[PDB]
């Protein structure tokens, strides 16, 4: 039972080296029960004749596993295609000594394949490890349009979704293009301060020179690239301080031979005993059939736990990855490279001396360039936000209060001067209230700069699957916050589960709930008049509100929505006049503002107690840098009786 | 503490104690299991089903709620900040002095400072 | 110039007799130039040498391929050769009708088939038409298993419905010996709708194992993409009756049908670009020189082969090498063990030939339930405004005439039965009656729900039905749950 294998190579000197290596590795066992062999050929330019030569190798010996390498020719992607396709028809295992392209990782197009060197996707994982070292959490992922680009983006997406913090505005550019300045200029606005790139070498030089023209290689920033972005001629356009990384002992592959035969040896003596092996597919013509045991041999070889090759302990993944290969981190230390870190799977050891960042500062630079002029959005609410027209002199009434202290007012732009019907009138109004004073305190504490402007929709905003069916984009104010129209939200805004996914909330500063309003009396939600709606009494709420979602997610209460959706004023405090008009009897709304209405006005009564608990709070975009501080500030105010004093001044004396 | 948490000795007639209760060790060789049930205990139970994780309950020995003496922290906050424990549940209040050295989640029971007197 | 080739077939004289003379399909706006080649049992070397020698000798301007026992990797050889020699080839047949998502940057393969995404779209529309609303997925890690697991989520997650998915299960089997744990793993599951994905022999062993396990009853339905069950012209053994699979327009397909399609479409594409400032194309170089590194302006001619139309059937294509906006049908296996037409998707919404599933064939499920609409207890309502699947918190019901219009019923007994079925794990359908409201034993014959239960035409009765000695003689009863009586309504 002479078990025979083969291996094709490139330089015809590594062929002699392979012959010597295989005959030396034959000395592992010589018990005469099992023997080994080898046959080697060299490459050729034409693909079709090369594949015919592979078929000649197939017929010339009942082969067991072919091995492939790369020649010094620069035709990268056209190198390993024919052998895999031809040998896949008989489930003949193939071993790629060195090929880093992404496409081969898919076991559905090259169903028989095994690799020892990891593809370009796996190095992305290393970045994540590095990303956790210095606490960077806002990224700018820059990638090309090639299949490797999609693979890298997908790998980084799943690895981020493991911890599931965020990605930040990935943008892809076409391959082999010039003047990429448009996308870079578009993405230069964002607050993130670290970029990641993985594309072609010429594309790397082009993006390097374009960023140099746009002045992005300067101080403070840092962006790191993959493996081939710091090779070839890309160094002729690269600035100092960009991180780089390569594999420990690649592109040699002679030592890699010393691994491959090894594992296949560790395979052969473990396979010939299963039950009924007895044959590989003999012939290369006419015999239209597959090997009866191909999948078995491939699966057994895949799970092989090899002991020690030249390149450490080598295993395989579910698809044939490198399984804990090594990586060396080099720095562009004044147009050179210095090995600063060793990545072996669990971390990167900073055993080196010093790392220089693109800015020249020798300390670890953080990203998240903090802005100074925010874009604050607000909404008209009776006891919290007061809006008035201005005196044509340039502002509105500057006068003392009951106590004599000046009530501070700002100037906010905003609406169209008429909510239901008007083209637009974007005019400045004078703008003062409780939340305005709280924002004044916050700005004084944290050195802010504010430009307040109202919403155009006039509504808070819920989920709405529009007639153009798609993902339900957020409505009005929340869409303005998410799209980038606004940057921070200060208003009497509820905190609910449906909003917690995309927004980060601060600690609540005023506890409040839901309560009924009538003009006398009434009861909570128990009466049959509400269990069974009556033609006399009318129950209406504010449309596009959190209460709409609350009544749109209750199983038993669904029918009340049937009433509520029938007629509900898509309106505001204007709908308050409904209770004055004796049309709408019951108005279900938030406790604080509706209770202030009872005290300020007359003949308006609130019945019973609350039936729901929530809270107001300042919200910001997902994982904004300010959160902690802002929250802390609010809590500190709550300690000093500031909130109680504001409560007194604004809604007590009434 | 208050009925937010309840600690009881295991039922000696039946060996352990009744269900709807979580075993809890008052470690301060000193193992002697008691069983604990209450409000925050039910929250943690019901809570444990939904994220999905497995946990234990050991009571606090030194200090009640944690105050800084000569620059050291004890009690709940000490046991969490010295990495000896992950979370501190029960009757724990939120303020500025605490939240600067330990993370805090959303509130679910509101309270404050109140005054009681005779009738 | 157009050429045809086949790898294997039955009697081969028919193809040469019906394709050789250049009068076949002589209606397209081009004088087709046909020429024939052939090959015996296919091998990679034989295929490669034969076809590229034919290209280098006859210098034809396109080739169409016909296929065989449907090997697994022939398409790889095909598009490799197409990329190497740079000729736009076309194939319409069994095994070659598999899509390859990652294409090569220079190949022109252009198969005639649909991806798994649109197949899942059509299948889920089929399910929503019946509205079973509860499905689980069971997939064996066959080639390209991850794509199915991605597509099922990508399709089910975004729609104006609920889709309360049950769970996902992954299976591995070597059927001969290692299927021991698979038996228990397949025993454990519980779901009313099954969707499978595997190969034909793998399907046969999987269904045998399912029959051994016992999760095959008529109360469960199987769903399988077009990848399996390829041999439509031959109903295989050990297959359960009443499964659903989806295929493109192929009932009219045959050897002659494919021959008539291919050359006609290729010639019409060759002439369409000539219709506006064009010239006839020329073949590529050979399979030896390895020429053509750059892509010339003639590649737009290949791009000109995207938009096409003939014979009313839309052959609109996609940038990846497949067709988009297709016309296709949904099939099933009836009691005679032969594939029969069930429905189709003609560019609009689903059609139907059997408005109700006949669940054709003792410790079974899907018991028959007959009821009547009493005023407070069981309420019957007209369906949703336009959709057909009525408002949630309701159960579809069907009044029979023995126009089976679909109404939606909800009420007290409706929720009672829903909870009961959810707690005892049974399936049901709601059927009303026509002969009287309740029914009495007039002239010694029972009408109404009591009579329907007596004649074994309905296994259960629910709703407003009291208890007394007269009915209790022949029909069993359960413990009462609503204390009724007889009272007198009067004025005030
Ligand atoms: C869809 O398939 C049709 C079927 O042949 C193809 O028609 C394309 O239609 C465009 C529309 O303008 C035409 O482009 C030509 O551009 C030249 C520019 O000077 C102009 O002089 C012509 O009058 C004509 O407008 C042309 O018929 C054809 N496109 C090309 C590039 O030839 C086409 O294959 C598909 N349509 C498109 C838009 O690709
Ligand atoms: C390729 O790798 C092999 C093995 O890692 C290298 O050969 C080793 O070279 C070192 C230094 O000269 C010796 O100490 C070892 O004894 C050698 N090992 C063997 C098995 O010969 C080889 O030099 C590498 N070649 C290149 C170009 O990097
Ligand atoms: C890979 O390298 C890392 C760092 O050089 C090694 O990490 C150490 O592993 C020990 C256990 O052997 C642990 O105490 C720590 O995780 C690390 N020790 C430290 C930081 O002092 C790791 O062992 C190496 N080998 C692997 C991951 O297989
Ligand atoms: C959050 O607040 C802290 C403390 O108020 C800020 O840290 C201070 O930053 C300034 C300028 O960068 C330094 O002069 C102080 O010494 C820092 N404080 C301490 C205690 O070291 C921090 O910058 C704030 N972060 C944000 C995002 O607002
Ligand atoms: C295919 C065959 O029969 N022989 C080949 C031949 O090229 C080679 O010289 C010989 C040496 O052992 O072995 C092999
Ligand atoms: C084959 C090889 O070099 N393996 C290296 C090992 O030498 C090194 O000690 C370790 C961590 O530095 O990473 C791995
Ligand atoms: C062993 O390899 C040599 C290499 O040329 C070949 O000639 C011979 O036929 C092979 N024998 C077997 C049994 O594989
Ligand atoms: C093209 O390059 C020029 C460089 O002078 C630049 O000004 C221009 O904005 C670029 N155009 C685009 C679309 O990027």
């Amino acid at each position: 039972k002479i078990v025979n294998i083969g291996a094709v190579l490139s330089t015809r000197k590594h062929e002699q080296m392979f012959r010597e290596a295989v005959n030396q590795a034959n000395k592992r066992h010589g018990s005469w029960k099992i023997q080994l062999n080898a046959t080697s050929v060299t490459h050729k330019p034409n693909a079709i004749q090369m594949a015919l030569s592979v078929c000649e190798d197939l017929i010339s010996s009942q082969v067991y596993a072919i091995l492939v390498s790369h020649p010094p020719t620069p035709n990268d992607h056209f190198t390993p295609t024919p052998v895999s396709y031809t040998a896949g028809f008989y489930r003949i295992p193939v071993l790629g000594l060195t090929t880093r392209m992404s496409i081969y990782s898919d076991k559905s197009i090259h169903l028989s394949f095994l690799r020892t060197v990891p593809p370009y996707s796996h190095q992305s994982s290393v970045w994540f490890e590095m990303m956790r070292v210095y606490s960077w959490n806002h990224i700018i992922l820059l990638v090309s349009d090639d299949h490797e680009g999609r693979a890298a983006q997908k790998r980084l997406e799943t690895l981020l979704e493991e911890r599931e913090s965020k990605a930040e505005k990935v943008l892809q550019f076409d391959p082999g293009t010039k003047n990429v300045t448009a996308l870079l200029m578009e993405a230069k606005e964002l607050e993130a301060r670290v970029i990641i790139l993985s594309a072609s070498e010429d594309d790397a030089a082009t993006v390097y020179r374009a960023a140099a023209m746009l002045n992005m290689t300067g101080s403070g920033y840092v962006w790191l690239v993959g493996e081939r972005e710091i090779s070839g001629n890309a160094l002729r356009y690269a600035p100092d301080g960009i991180l780089g990384l390569q594999l420990i002992n690649g592109k040699n592959e002679s030592a890699h031979i010393s691994d491959a035969v090894g594992v296949v040896a560790q395979a052969v003596h473990e396979l010939l005993e299963k039950e009924n092996i007895t044959d590989p597919p003999r012939g290369c013509v006419g015999n239209t059939n597959i090997w009866k045991t191909g999948p078995l041999f491939k699966r057994v070889l895949m799970s092989s736990k090899y002991a020690d090759g030249v390149t450490g302990r080598v295993e395989f993944n579910e698809d044939g990855d490198r399984k804990f290969a090594n990586y060396s981190i080099m720095n562009l230390q004044n147009r050179k490279l210095v090995q600063v870190g060793i990545y072996n799977g669990t971390h990167v050891i900073p055993n080196d001396r010093k790392i220089i960042w693109p800015g020249g500062e020798t300390e670890k630079p953080r990203g998240y360039q903090m802005s100074t002029r925010l874009k604050i959005v607000t909404i008209h609410q009776e006891p919290f936000v007061y809006v008035k027209p201005t005196l044509s002199d340039g502002t509105c009434k500057e006068e003392f209060t009951v106590n004599g202290d000046p009530v501070k007012k700002v100037i906010c732009t905003g609406p169209n001067d008429t909510s239901p019907g008007s083209p637009r009138h974007t005019v400045p109004q004078c703008c003062y209230g409780f939340c305005i004073d709280l924002l004044i305190k916050l700005a004084r504490t944290m050195n802010f700069t504010y430009e307040v402007h109202l919403v155009a929709d006039g509504k808070f905003g819920t989920q709405e699957r529009v007639n153009n069916s798609n993902k339900k984009e957020w409505n009005g104010m929340m869409g303005e916050l998410l799209s980038g129209q606004a940057d921070m939200i200060v208003a009497p805004l509820t905190i609910n589960n449906e909003r917690a996914q995309y927004i980060e909330f601060s600690k609540p500063f005023k506890y409040q709930g839901l309560t009924i309003l009538v003009k006398k009396r009434i009861t909570g939600i128990n009466d049959p008049r509400l269990r069974n709606p009556s033609d006399k009494f009318i129950y209406a709420t504010v449309k596009q509100s959190s209460v709409d979602i609350y009544f749109r997610r209750q199983v038993e209460l669904s029918t009340m929505y049937r009433h509520m959706e029938k007629h509900n004023y898509e309106s505001a405090a204007e709908a308050i006049q409904a209770v004055r008009d004796n049309k709408l009897h019951a108005f279900i709304w938030d406790s604080a503002v509706l209770e202030f209405e009872a005290s300020q006005k007359c003949d308006l009564v609130t019945t019973g107690e609350l039936f729901f608990r929530s809270g107001f709070g300042i919200g910001m975009r997902k994982d904004s840098p300010w959160k902690q501080n802002v929250s802390l500030s609010i809590l500190k105010s709550h300690e000093n009786g500031f909130m109680e004093d504001l409560d007194k001044t604004w809604v007590r004396y009434q | 503490e208050r009925p937010f948490v309840i600690v009881e000795s295991p039922d000696p007639g039946t060996g352990g104690c009744v269900p709807n209760t979580v075993p809890c060790r008052r470690q301060s060789a000193p193992y002697t299991k008691l069983c604990c049930k209450g409000f925050c205990i039910d929250i943690l139970k019901k809570l444990a089903r939904v994220v999905k994780f497995s946990y234990d309950l050991y009571l606090v020995t030194n200090g009640k709620h944690g105050k800084r003496v000569r620059g050291v922290w004890n009690g709940m906050i000490g046991e969490v900040y010295y990495k000896r424990a992950d979370m501190a549940i029960g009757s724990l209040t939120i303020n500025e002095e605490r939240s600067e050295i330990v993370d805090f989640s959303v509130p679910f029971v509101e309270t404050g400072i109140s005054v009681m007197v005779a009738r | 110039t157009v050429a045809v080739v086949f790898s294997s077939s039955g009697p081969p004289q028919a193809q040469f007799r019906a394709r050789l003379t250049p009068q076949s399909f002589l209606d397209l706006p081009l004088e087709i130039q046909p020429l024939t080649v052939g090959v015996n049992t296919t091998n990679p070397s034989s295929l490669l040498t034969q076809i590229c020698g034919l290209l280098g000798a006859a210098h034809v301007h396109g080739i169409v391929f016909e296929d065989n026992v449907d090997t697994e990797a022939v398409a790889q050889i095909l598009d490799f050769i197409s990329s190497q020699t740079h000729v736009p080839i076309l194939s319409i047949s069994g095994g070659s009708a598999v899509v390859l998502t990652p294409k090569e940057p220079g190949s022109a393969f252009l198969q005639l088939g649909v991806s798994l995404e649109q197949q899942l779209q059509v299948l889920f529309k089929v399910l929503e038409e019946y509205d079973w609303s509860a499905f689980a997925v069971i997939t064996s890690l066959h080639p390209g298993h991850a794509l199915f697991l991605e597509g099922v989520r990508a399709v089910a997650d975004a729609s104006h419905v609920s889709w309360r998915l049950l769970d996902v299960v992954t299976l591995e089997l070597g059927p001969g010996g290692p299927r021991a744990r698979t038996q228990r793993l397949l025993r454990q599951l519980d779901a009313p709708v099954f969707v499978a994905y595997c190969s034909r022999e793998e399907a046969e062993v999987l269904f045998a194992e399912a029959a051994q396990a016992g999760l095959v009853g008529p109360g469960h339905v199987w769903l399988v993409p077009n990848l399996a069950l390829g041999s439509t012209d031959a109903p295989p053994a050990t297959f359960p009756v009443g499964l659903i699979s989806v295929v493109t327009e192929s009932w009219r397909l045959s050897l002659r049908q494919k021959v008539r399609d291919g050359v006609a479409i290729l010639a019409l594409g060759a002439h369409s670009y000539w219709r506006q400032h064009g010239t006839l194309p020329a073949p590529a170089g050979d399979c030896r020189v390895h020429p053509g590194p750059v892509s010339p302006a003639r590649e737009a001619f290949y791009r000109h082969l995207l938009n096409v139309t003939w014979e009313g059937r839309d052959f609109s294509f996609s940038p990846g090498g497949y067709l988009v906006q297709p016309t296709m049908v949904v099939i099933a296996l009836n009691r005679h063990r032969l594939w029969e037409m069930v429905g189709r998707w003609e560019h609009g919404v689903l059609y139907m030939k059997y408005p109700v599933w006949p669940r054709y064939s003792v410790d079974s499920r899907h018991l028959t339930v007959a009821t009547l609409e009493e005023r407070p207890f069981v309420i019957v309502e007209s369906p949703d405004p336009g959709t057909g699947g009525c408002v949630p918190n309701t159960v579809p019901c069907r009044r029979q005439s023995n126009p089976y219009t679909k109404l939606c019923c909800k009420g007290f007994c409706i929720d009672i039965l829903k909870k009961l079925a959810r707690v005892v794990k049974f399936s049901y359908d709601l059927y009303l009656v026509t002969n009287g409201k309740h029914g009495k034993r007039v002239r010694g014959v029972w009408n109404g729900m009591i009579g329907e239960v007596y004649y074994k035409r309905a296994d259960m009765a629910i709703g407003s039905l009291t208890i007394n000695e007269e009915r209790s003689e022949i029909v069993d009863f359960s413990v009462p749950f609503v204390e009724t009586g007889i009272s007198v309504m009067v004025a005030r």
